[PDB]
């Protein structure tokens, strides 16, 4: 692809967020860069609204795949890279099981010589006491698969994942993310078979900082190219892994007669 | 009359039918374009499981919709 | 706080040699990198010398230098790793994987002149041919973990607890339970901790330009559960 030669060498990054969580009005600002041939990306945040008033794990996601490695045999696969340099908004609901979401709508694009990421995010019904809103994640992350299909109606993708969010007192907080991404030119765009980015992250604080901030490092390879990709019921649009879809199905259907 | 069936490897099949067609049928028409036994076929439109001895119309199928394909590799 | 502690203010490089049997196969790997305290960072790369690592990558990660946290300065009387440099520690573990054999290891943690080596002699048994180890069914990622740490006055050291989680190619997570212990190698006194955690987390990754067998690994380690 054409966008993909932009991605040789490191390219700077630079993150932009405005956000609303119940209420809570609130502004992030990152930069770093992002080196597609690694797979590595590197991002310093900062809440410049002051305290940040939701745990910084929960906004990992929401703060530019593009930076993923595709290995040589699926570099006809990758979707993101192609829709650059214009680039693609990237739209996520993303579910806090037990608790309220986020909808996000990003889009993703070069300015010159660095690639952007401007997002407006909003947050509704989330427990004052929650894990979210009490502040009980951990200050760290874990490894997952991003699930990629094509949409080929919308000249983009579907994208599913669940992140496991690990909480003080044991627990684990699941947040199942629904995302769609589309390009913002009519520049032609790879439209992809299933496979997924092994996501791999690493949360710190920079020693020399008080104001509320994180610094990110993400490792992104796909792979993949099946029963543990994430799909959703065609019925309630739950997602699930493809292996349990059938029993789903079979009580799903049950339950929704009028559909 | 056209309509296209999803599948959840994110393609998409285009059919050519007509709403008389028993649902038998288009899993055949389906089998004959992308080699998928009919017993392996679940059909799924607006939240309803299409049934062998019904029809496009019985589920009020019109041109161009979208019908969406799971598989089940037995038990079907 | 210790003089161990100076030797770590800034980039210190880092050495990893390894000697590995695991179920009759022999193994070597060596490692190289750089770790910073002031920020908890550890850089490493390891190759594998003797040809196709016979056990999966992640396996290895916490066996491949606790010495590199960064203990915030409220909490820097808790901190055995540094106070026993430069004579160094053995640090010591058995590993035991869930539903499958069980790695031993013991190793030395020492400044050679001005670079901290980890010299590790690692024995494997009891592994299944078609277990997720030997059969290589690990993803290759890695989660976060609290490393558990308490005193260990009789030995003038500590001993330490966690279970990692090995993520599987089908889905299901295998726990490796480790025990550790970790006893000073010189005569000069040490600071024995009050009961605390190191909060870990690490990426692998590979060079695209290393043909050999071999892992990049990231490790961020930081020391909580006292209160500022
Ligand atoms: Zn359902």
């Amino acid at each position: 692809s054409k966008g993909e030669e932009l991605f040789t060498g490191v390219v700077p990054i630079l993150v932009e967020l405005d956000g609303d969580v119940n209420g809570h009005k609130f502004s992030v600002s990152g930069e770093g860069e992002g080196d597609a041939t690694y797979g590595k990306l590197t991002l310093k945040f900062i809440c410049t609204t002051g305290k940040l008033p939701v745990p910084w794990p929960t906004l990992v996601t929401t703060f530019v795949q593009c930076f993923a490695r595709y290995p040589d045999h699926m570099k006809q696969h990758d979707f993101f890279k192609s829709a650059m340099p214009e680039g693609y908004v990237q739209e996520r609901t993303i579910f806090f099981k037990d608790d309220g979401n986020y909808k996000t709508r990003a889009e993703v694009k070069f300015e010159g010589d660095t690639l952007v990421n401007r997002i407006e995010l909003k947050g509704i019904d989330f427990k004052e006491d929650g894990n979210i809103l009490g502040h009980k994640l951990e200050y760290n992350y874990n490894s997952h698969n991003v699930y990629i299909m094509a949409d080929k109606q919308k000249n983009g993708i579907k994208v599913n994942f669940k992140i496991r969010h690990n909480i003080e007192d044991g627990s684990v907080q699941l947040a199942d993310h629904y995302q769609q991404n589309t390009p913002i030119g009519d520049g032609p765009v790879l439209l992809p078979d299933n496979h997924y980015l092994s996501t791999q992250s690493a949360l710190s604080k920079d020693p020399n900082e008080k104001r509320d901030h994180m610094v990110l490092l993400e490792f992104v390879t796909a792979a993949g190219i099946s029963q543990l990709h994430q799909v959703q019921c065609p019925v309630c649009q739950q997602m699930m892994p493809a292996a349990h879809i059938n029993s789903h199905l079979d009580r799903c259907l049950l339950l929704h007669p009028a559909g | 009359m056209q309509i296209f069936v999803k599948t959840l490897t994110g393609k998409t099949i285009t059919l050519e039918v007509e709403p008389s067609d028993t649902i038998e049928n288009v899993k055949a028409k389906i089998q004959d374009k992308e080699g998928i036994p009919p017993d392996q076929q679940r059909l799924i439109f607006a939240g309803k499981q299409l049934e062998d001895g019904r029809t496009l119309s019985d589920y009020n199928i019109q041109k161009e919709s979208t019908l969406h394909l799971v598989l089940r590799l037995r038990g079907g």
